[PDB]
RNA sequence: UGGCACCUCGAUGUCGGCUCGUCGCAUCCUGGGGCUGAAGAAGGUCCCAAGGGUUGGGCUGUUCGCCCAUUAAAGCGGCACGCGAGCUGGGUUCAGAACGUCGUGAGACAGUUCGGUCUCUAUCCGCCACGGGCGCAGGAGGCUUGAGGGGGGCUCUUCCUAGUACGAGAGGACCGGAAGGGACGCACCUCUGGUUUCCCAGCUGUCCCUCCAGGGGCAUAAGCUGGGUAGCCAUGUGCGGAAGGGAUAACCGCUGAAAGCAUCUAAGCGGGAAGCCCGCCCCAAGAUGAGGCCUCCCACGGCGUCAAGCCGGUAAGGACCCGGGAAGACCACCCGGUGGAUGGGCCGGGGGUGUAAGCGCCGCGAGGCGUUGAGCCGACCGGUCCCAAUCGUCCGAGGUCU
RNA sequence: CGAAUGCCGGCAUGAGUAACGAUAAAGAGGGUGAGAAUCCCUCUCGCCGUAAGCCCAAGGGUUCCUACGCAAUGGUCGUC
RNA sequence: AGGGAAAGGUGAAAAGAACCCCGGGAGGGGAGUGAAAUAGAGCCUGAAACCGUGGGCUUACAAGCAGUCACGGCCCCA
C-alpha cells in the first residue's frame, strides 16, 4: 500500500526514452493520422514550441505554425504514435517558461525576439562524438 | 423593531426545556505527579512542572 | 468545500507575514517566548528553518535570512553562537508547551516557546 | 456474485490499440474469508472477507480465532459480498479477468454545508440589474394559503457529499496479478485511500 | 465553440468575407456548434459581386475554431480564428476554392470536396 | 365577462417579469389501439395512455399576439389570474412639467409625454441538515435482515434487411439488427481548460538597512506586470434511462350456453402499452411489532415492604485529556497517542519558476559572457523518533419470573 | 373594575439572542498590583503628513497641573 | 414665550453593633445593645406579579380552551 506513487510509476510502462531533448526553442516534427481505411501516412508538423507541461508521464507540449493565412497550435502528449522528432532550430534563447505572448506580435518582430543560442547550438555540433572506429577499433 | 416576530410569551416550562442542554461541566484533572497538588492534564503547573523543561522557583 | 489544503492563517497577508517575523525576531532575542496555542504551533516551523540555514552558514543564507529578521547585530548571535549547539542535531529545534490558566481578559489558552537543548 | 474490498489508489491514462483510455487504479488485496452465511441459521447466503491486514494485537473481544484464517483480524475491518461462496481460502484480484464489466461502490467526497445551486444546481438570481442580495438564494418555496406548507423532499441547502455511491458498469482495463492490482475505466467515487468494494455488473 | 452571435470569418470566394451564427443546426436544442457542424447565418460583409450580397441568409460548415478540438488519440489542435464555408441545400460548396487550412474531423463527417480543394489539412 | 354583497376597511400588496416548483387531463410530441373516401409513403378521425419531455431570437411594460431561424413536439389549465417577511418595479395610481382637448375660471381626461423613497435580527407550524436524553426485561465489541419510504423513467438521425411487399410508378414500408447525436442525472481531475492573496521571476516611484553591491516596507484589503503544482472545478472524462419477470388498459382471440343457429362471457382460457407490480441506485429495527447471526464478560462482596426500588469496588468494555484528518458551522464521524510514524521539522523524489549571490572575463557606458537548468521552493509520494501525542483519572454485570 | 391601542408603577417573553460605532494592525520582554490582552517602560511592526501636523477666532466654562482613589460614568477589562 | 416630575415612617432611647474571624473592598460569621435585630440604617407593617433551594406525587408510543365525572395506585393524620 503505502507508495500510492511508485505503484503508479510501476503502471507507466509505456514510457519513451529516445526523443530529443528540447525547450520553448524550435523543434518540427512527425505524425500518426488516419484515413481511407488505412492507419496509415505519417504528416509532419514544424514550428516553434510554447509551452512544456510536466508530470511525470503524460506531460506534454505544444507546437505554433502559420499555415497560409491562418496561424496553428498543435499539443503532443510526448508518448506513442510519434516515430521520428529531429529538431529545426535549438535557438530559443527564451527568458521565460511559457511564452504565449509572442501569437500577438507575431511576424518579423518575433525574430528579434528569439534570436540563437549559440551555446546550446555549440553542444549539439560538440555531440557530435560518433565512434568513427569501425574495422579499426 | 421590524419585519418578524414572536406571536406568543414563550411559556416558563418551555423557557426552562430550551435550557436542559445548558448544564456545566466540571474541569478534568490529575494528581500532579513530582508534588501533591491537581493540574489539569497535559500542562505545566506551577506547585511543580517537569523534567528537561522550565517552572517557577529554585533556590 | 474549502480546506483540503492547509497552512492555517488570521489577519492578511502583508500583516500576518510581519507577525511571524517579529515573533522570530523575539525568540531568537531572548531564547523563550509565551503566547497563545495556535500563535505557538506556527512560529515553530517559520523558526526551525532560519535556524536550518545558519548551519551551512554561507553568505548567501546570511543574506537569505536578513530577509526576515532585519538586524545584523541579532543574526550574529545566530549564526556564531545559537547554530553550533545544534549542527548534529536533524531537526526539531524547538519546543512547545501547554501552561494551565487562561487570561482572566478573553479566556485565551496559553503555550510557551523553547529554543530546545 | 464475484466480489473482492479494496481502495482507490489514484488514476493515469495508458495506451490502447491506437488510442488514450483513461483509467483508475484499485488496489484490491488478498481478502480472506472469516464467515460464511447460512440459509439455515442467518436465513440469508453470503461471505464476509477481511481487507487492510495489519494490526498491532489490539484485538480483546473479537479475538474470535474460531474460524482458522484469523491472521489477525484487518484495520479495514470485514464486509459482506452477499450471494457469494467460493473455494474458502481468501479471494485475489484472479476473479476479475481484463474486459469484464464492474460496479463499484464508494464514499464521495465531503462538502458539508453546501448552499442550494450546487447541491442542486439552482439558476439563482441576477449578477445585476435589479436586487443585490439575493444573487446565490433559491427565491419561492411555496404557494400561498393552500396548501399553507412545504413539500416533504424539498430541494434545499444542506449537507452534500460524504456519501455512499455506486458507479456501475465499468470496463476492467487490466489486471495485475503481481501486485493485487485492478484497472477501470475512470471515474471512481471518493478520495485516495478510500474503502470501496468491487462487484460484477447487470448489464445485457 | 460557435454560437448564434458569433462572427465567422469566410475562407471562399462565394464573394461574402464574414457572416453571423443564427442557428446551430444539431438537435432540439444544441447549445454549441464545432468543426463538421451544419449552422445557417446572415451575411454582414461582402465584396462587389459575386451571388452572395449582404443581407442574404445563407447555410454554412464549421471548417476552423479557435477553442481546440480534442483528438480521441489524445492530442488536440486550435486555429487563431473561427472560420467556416458556404454550403447549399444539397451539401455541396458553392465556392470554387478554399483558403487557409482546415481540420480533418470535416472528412469523418463526409465533407469530402471540401477537404480535397483545400489548401492544407491538419 | 358579469350577477349577488357572506368573512376581511384598529389593512387579506395590486399588472407584467425572474426564481423555485407541484397537481388536473378535457393529450402538443414519443407508446398501445379501432374506423378510413387506409395501394405505399403521408394523412383524416375517434379510443387507451401523463412515465418523461415540451428550443433560441426581432417588436412592445406588456399578458397576448405578429414576425426570423429551428424542432419529435414547440399542449391547455389549477394552486389568493401559485410565489413582493423570495428579488424586481418597465405598466395603471400621490406631489413636478408640457401637448392635444373639455371648462369664463380653479381645474379635468385607463388619452398622450419626460420624472419620481419596495422595512438588517423568525417565537410557533412546515421544510432542509446535525446532535443530546431515555428505551429495546443481563453487560459488552462487531457484522447484517429490509416492514416501509425516496431517486430515476425522454428522444432523434443515418446505415442494413431492400430501394425488395406495395405501385396509375416517378415515390416507398411493416417485422428484425446495428452505428452515431441532442438535452438531462450521479461521480470524477488522467487529458483539455480555469483559479491558485505571496510558490518563482521582471518593473516604476519613494523612504529606509550600509556608501557600492545586495535587500526590506508602502503604493488593496496582491503596488504593477509575466507564469503557476495541490485542492476546488466545466468548457474537460466515465458511467447512467435499460435488459428481464408478473399482472393489466383500449383493443385482437379460443371454447360456450341462455336463445337446436350465431356471440370474446353469462362457468372457465389465451394475446395486449413510454403506463401498473417487482427488478437497478439510495435511506432505513423509535419496524416502542425496538429483529437476526459471530465472539466475548460473569459473581452477593453489605443492608430495607428482599434482586436493587442497594450503596461501594469489578468484569468484558467505554469515556475524559492529548496529536490529527479530502470528516466537519458546533456536535457527530474516522485515524493515532511511545508497545507510536498522528501532526511539526529534517532528508530524498514529484512540481513551479527559468541560469541566485559572489568572483572572473569583454565593453568608455547602459550592459554582455562563463561558472549554471543555477538559486529559491505551499499543499502532492515517501523516509527518519530531532520536537510534540508525558504522567494519570472516571465510568461500567453482579442479571425478579412459567 | 378585567377589559377603555385606558393612566401611574413593578416584573416577565423574545435571549444568554442582534449588537460592542469606520477593514490604519498588530507582537514580545521587562515593571507595578489583591487582581493586568486593556496602566507604565523598552524593542519590533502598521496608519496620517495642502494632515489624522502646527497657530488664531467663535462656542464651551476648570475639562489645565498634582496627591490620594475605582462604587458608579467608559459599549469588555481597568492598578488608567 | 412656555412646559414641568419623582422622592414621607429604625427605636421608648442611638443604646447605630467595641473586639475577634474570612475578604483589596463590598459583604458576611462570632460577640454585644434592645422587650423585639427576617426593628441593622432609602431600616414599621411588608400583599401580588416575577426568580431561587429543599421535600411528596408524577411523566420519554403520544394528540391538546388544558378542565370535569368515574374508577384504580402511591404519600401524609383514621
Ligand atoms: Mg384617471
Amino acid at each position: 500500500m503505502n507508495r500510492g506513487a511508485l505503484i503508479k510509476l510501476v503502471e507507466s510502462r509505456y514510457v519513451r526514452t529516445d526523443l530529443p531533448e528540447f525547450r520553448p526553442g524550435d523543434t518540427v516534427r512527425v505524425s500518426y493520422k488516419v484515413k481511407e481505411g488505412n492507419r496509415t501516412r505519417i504528416q509532419d508538423f514544424e514550428g516553434i514550441v510554447i509551452r512544456i507541461r510536466r508530470n511525470g508521464f503524460n506531460t506534454t507540449f505544444t507546437v505554433r505554425k502559420v499555415s497560409y493565412g491562418v496561424g496553428v497550435e498543435r499539443i503532443f502528449p510526448l508518448h506513442s504514435p510519434l516515430i521520428q522528432k529531429i529538431d529545426i532550430v535549438q535557438r530559443g534563447r527564451a527568458r521565460r517558461a511559457k511564452l504565449y505572448f509572442i501569437r500577438n506580435l507575431s511576424d518579423r518582430e518575433i525574430r528579434r525576439k528569439l534570436r540563437a543560442d549559440r551555446k546550446r547550438i555549440d553542444q549539439d555540433r560538440a555531440a557530435e562524438r560518433a565512434a568513427k572506429e569501425e574495422a579499426q577499433k | 423593531a421590524k419585519h418578524p416576530v414572536p406571536k406568543k410569551k414563550t411559556s416558563k416550562a418551555r423557557r426552562d426545556a430550551r435550557r436542559s442542554h445548558h448544564a456545566l461541566t466540571p474541569p478534568t484533572l490529575v494528581p500532579c505527579p513530582e508534588c501533591k497538588a491537581m493540574k489539569p492534564p497535559h500542562t505545566v503547573c506551577p506547585e511543580c512542572g517537569y523534567y528537561a523543561g522550565r517552572k517557577v522557583l529554585e533556590v | 468545500r474549502h480546506l483540503k489544503s492547509g497552512r492555517k492563517l488570521n489577519r492578511h497577508s502583508s500583516h500576518r507575514l510581519a507577525l511571524y517575523r517579529n515573533q522570530a525576531k523575539s525568540l531568537l532575542t531572548h531564547g523563550r517566548i509565551t503566547t497563545t496555542v495556535p500563535k505557538a504551533k506556527e512560529l515553530r516551523g517559520f523558526v526551525d528553518h532560519l535556524i536550518h540555514l545558519a548551519k551551512r552558514g554561507d553568505l548567501h543564507a546570511r543574506r537569505l535570512v536578513l530577509r526576515d529578521l532585519q538586524d545584523v547585530k541579532l543574526v550574529r548571535k545566530l549564526f556564531d553562537e545559537i547554530a553550533p549547539r545544534y549542527r548534529d542535531r536533524q531537526g526539531g529545534y524547538t519546543r512547545v508547551l501547554k501552561l494551565a490558566e487562561r487570561r482572566r481578559g478573553d479566556g485565551a489558552p496559553l503555550a510557551l516557546v523553547e529554543l530546545v537543548e | 456474485m464475484k466480489g473482492i474490498l479494496g481502495v482507490k489508489v489514484g488514476m493515469t491514462r495508458i495506451f490502447r490499440d491506437d488510442r488514450a483510455v483513461p483509467v483508475t487504479v484499485i488496489l484490491a488485496g488478498p481478502c480472506p474469508v472469516v464467515q460464511r452465511r447460512t440459509p439455515e441459521k442467518d436465513g440469508y447466503t453470503a461471505v464476509q472477507l477481511g481487507f487492510l491486514p495489519q494490526n498491532p494485537k489490539r484485538v480483546n473481544r473479537p479475538l474470535k480465532g474460531h474460524f482458522a484464517k484469523a491472521g489477525v483480524e484487518p484495520v479495514r475491518i470485514l464486509r459482506e459480498i452477499r450471494d457469494f461462496n467460493p473455494e474458502g481460502d481468501t479471494v485475489t484480484v484472479e476473479i476479475f479477468k481484463p474486459g469484464e464489466r464492474v460496479d463499484v461502490t464508494g464514499t464521495s467526497k465531503g462538502r458539508g454545508f453546501a448552499g442550494v445551486m450546487k447541491r442542486w444546481n439552482f439558476a439563482g438570481g441576477p449578477d445585476s440589474h435589479g436586487a443585490h442580495k439575493i444573487h446565490r438564494h433559491p427565491g419561492s418555496i411555496g404557494n400561498r394559503k393552500t396548501p399553507g406548507r412545504v413539500y416533504k423532499g424539498k430541494k434545499m441547502a444542506g449537507h452534500y457529499g460524504a456519501e455512499r455511491v455506486t458507479v456501475m458498469n465499468l470496463e476492467v482495463v487490466d489486471v495485475i496479478p503481481e501486485e493485487n492490482l485492478l484497472l477501470v475505466k475512470g471515474a471512481v467515487p471518493g478520495p485516495n485511500g478510500g474503502l470501496v468494494i468491487v462487484r460484477e455488473t447487470k448489464k445485457a | 465553440m460557435i454560437q448564434p452571435q458569433t462572427y465567422l470569418e469566410v475562407a471562399d470566394n462565394t464573394g461574402a468575407r464574414k457572416i453571423m451564427c443564427i442557428r446551430v443546426l444539431k438537435g432540439s436544442n444544441a447549445k454549441y456548434a464545432t468543426v463538421g457542424d451544419v449552422i445557417v447565418a446572415s451575411v454582414k460583409e461582402a465584396i462587389p459581386r459575386g451571388a452572395v450580397k449582404e443581407g442574404d441568409v445563407v447555410k454554412a460548415v464549421v471548417v476552423r475554431t479557435k477553442k481546440e478540438i480534442k483528438r480521441p488519440d489524445g492530442s488536440a489542435i486550435r486555429f487563431d480564428d473561427n472560420a467556416a464555408v458556404i454550403i447549399n441545400n444539397q451539401l455541396e460548396p458553392r465556392g470554387t476554392r478554399v483558403f487557409g487550412p482546415v481540420a480533418r474531423e470535416l472528412r469523418e463527417k463526409g465533407f469530402m470536396k471540401i477537404v480535397s480543394l483545400a489548401p492544407e489539412v491538419l
